[PDB]
């Protein structure tokens, strides 16, 4: 999930907007 | 900015500041 892709290992715009609605 | 390790309310403001008016989810325990 997110907290292991952004927090745990190094966060990236690509990544974060899979998240967004 | 988005290029670091965020956790907690780090990760959670730059959701915000990123998705905009789109809104996001956010699931710590996915």
């Amino acid at each position: 999930g997110i907290v292991e892709q952004c927090c745990t290992s190094i966060c990236s715009l690509y990544q974060l907007e899979n998240y967004c609605n | 900015f988005v290029n670091q390790h965020l956790c907690g309310s780090h990760l959670v403001e730059a959701l915000y500041l990123v998705c905009g008016e789109r809104g996001f989810f956010y699931t710590p325990k996915a």
